[PDB]
């Protein structure tokens, strides 16, 4: 995708994950799961909600046709009138259309953005504590458990 | 021990399209396009509209005999009118301006009847005899109801000079015609005097019409035509006739009520016994959606209408498996 997280170096996305739309898989001793992350998810949600919110509302003062009659010695004019109101509603549907396909592309390369940007978040606290798979995952040298996954996602992690 | 950055996946078949690339699963999407309708013609707010059948606005307005459905009309939300009523000029001809009066009634709620000029004030001519084969009722020759056939009384026709003055507070739409006879012979039979007109004053509408007499192809029976006129009578004004023959004079005019906001709609549909916000030639919508592709023609509160056959909105991810 234009950042190449999803569908990219996070070769898929996990089912098992029903929290949310971006999180993590930890495993250790104790066990292992699927957490989604909060924080990035709801920015998420509001982004797009906005966004939804955005496009509708600039959708409302698009043109609106109004019937008229004209008689057999009229034809010009009913044409004119016509052909304006036919335009305008091909004007129109070209900007609803244009206005989704492009944000949908945005929207697509938005989700790729967070979760690239989550997983920079998480390499960059695991500085040197961490091996880097390449895959979306991270291997951590000297064990580490359920209290050490959770700080991580404490977004507290530091050996500070 | 490892601990994996990763994103949600699911069971979705919702698909979107982008300039790049069409039908991408995602997670999660929107519809904003609302597709369906409920083929009725409902009232708009509680307010049932004025639904023609097989009357013309002319039909109406004039008094068809077979239109005495519309007699009184009560408020209307909307107008619906057939594509080609077979119920309008029953006995042929011409109605002057038709196009501006649909338009003006497109911007009113309401038409209210009124008397101006009984028929029994007619004392020196003939206010019965004016009938014809072309408008039929009960099986007998008759006539549209709203104005009046004029016709000689005891082998003359003095000349007419009528005024009315509009003292309601609405402006007044009167109506009244001029009859074109076949050929001199009936401008005799039926109004003696052989040279004659129609000419109407207000403050602003000035007109003299005189009879255009000439034979033409039989039309409901008939090769004489009629030619009607109409206009707008302002509070506090009057409207003066004069004529010496061939007048189809105004017995009732409408009162007009701006509530306005109002549509001539073309359907075929009758009233399906139903309300709604917003209301289409082909049915009724009712929905949340930001556009519709019912048609583009819609009265009420409305979702914006486009040509689209699809329109839906990525929310959710990609959706990889
Ligand atoms: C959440 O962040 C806190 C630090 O703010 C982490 O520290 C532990 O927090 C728990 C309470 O949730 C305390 O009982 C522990 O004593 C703290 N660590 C120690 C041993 O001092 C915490 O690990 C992070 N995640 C969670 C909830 O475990
Ligand atoms: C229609 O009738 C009204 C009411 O009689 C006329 O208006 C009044 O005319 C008198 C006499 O000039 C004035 O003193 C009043 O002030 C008028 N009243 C109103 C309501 O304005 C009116 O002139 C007649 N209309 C026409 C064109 O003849
Ligand atoms: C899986 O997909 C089916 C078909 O759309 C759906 O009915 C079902 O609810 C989905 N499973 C879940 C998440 O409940
Ligand atoms: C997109 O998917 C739909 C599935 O119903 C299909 O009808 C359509 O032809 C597809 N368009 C493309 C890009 O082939
Ligand atoms: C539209 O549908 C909703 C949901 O049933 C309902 O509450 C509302 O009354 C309906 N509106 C009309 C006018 O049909």
């Amino acid at each position: 995708g234009l950042f190449g997280a999803i569908a990219g170096f996070i070769e898929g996305g996990w089912q098992g994950m029903v929290d949310g739309w971006y999180g993590y898989h930890h495993s250790n001793e104790q066990g292992s799961g699927y957490a989604a992350d909060k924080e990035s998810t709801q920015k998420a949600i509001d982004g797009t909600t906005n966004k939804v919110n955005s496009i509708i509302d600039k959708m409302n003062t698009q043109f609106e046709a109004v019937g008229k009659e004209f008689n057999n010695l009229e034809r010009r004019i009913e044409n004119l009138n016509k052909k304006m109101e036919d335009g305008f509603l091909d004007v129109w549907t070209y900007n609803a259309e244009l206005l989704v396909l492009m944000e949908n592309e945005r929207t697509l390369d938005f989700h790729d953005s967070n979760v690239k940007n989550l997983y920079d978040k998480v390499r960059l606290q695991l500085r040197d504590n961490a091996k880097e798979l390449g895959n979306g995952c991270f291997e951590f040298y000297h064990k580490c458990d359920n209290e050490c996954m959770e700080s991580v996602k404490n977004g507290t992690y530091d050996y500070p | 021990d490892q601990i994996c950055i990763g994103y949600h996946a699911n069971n979705s078949t919702e698909q979107v399209d982008t300039i790049m690339e069409k039908n991408v699963t995602v997670t999660h999407a929107q519809d904003i396009l609302e597709k369906t309708h409920n083929g009725k013609l409902c009232d708009l707010n509680g307010v049932k509209p004025l639904i023609l059948r097989d009357c013309s606005v002319a039909g109406w307005l004039l008094g068809n005999p077979m239109c005495d459905e519309f007699l009184n009309v009560p408020e209307w939300s909307y107008i619906v009118e057939k594509d080609n009523p077979v119920n309008g000029l029953c006995y042929p001809e011409n109605f002057n301006d038709y196009e501006e009066l649909k338009h003006l009634l497109s911007s009113t709620n309401h038409f209210e009847k009124i008397r101006i000029i009984p028929r029994s004030s007619w004392s020196n001519h003939d206010a019965s005899s004016g009938v014809s084969s072309a408008c039929p009722y009960n099986g007998r020759s008759s006539f549209f109801r709203n104005v009046v056939w004029l016709i000689k009384k005891n082998n003359a026709y003095p000349t007419i000079k009528r005024s009315y003055n509009n003292t309601n507070q609405e402006d007044l739409l009167i109506l009244w015609g001029i009859h074109h006879p076949n050929d001199a012979a009936e401008q005799t039979k039926l109004y003696q005097n052989p040279t004659t007109y129609v000419s109407v004053g207000t403050s602003t509408l000035n007109q003299r019409s005189v009879p255009e007499i000439a034979t033409r192809p039989k039309v409901n029976g008939q090769s004489g035509r009629m030619e009607f006129f109409w206009t707008i009578l302002k509070p506090n004004d009057a409207i003066n006739f004069e004529s010496n023959g061939n007048f189809i004079a105004p017995e009732y005019a409408y009162k007009i009520v701006k509530k306005g906001g109002s549509a001539i709609m073309k359907s075929g549909l009758e009233y399906g016994n139903c309300n709604t916000k917003c209301q289409t030639p082909m049915g009724a919508i009712n929905s949340s959606m930001p556009f519709h592709n019912i048609h583009p023609l819609t009265i009420g509160e409305c979702p914006k209408y486009v040509k689209s056959g699809r329109l839906v909105l990525a929310t959710g991810l990609r959706n990889v498996p």
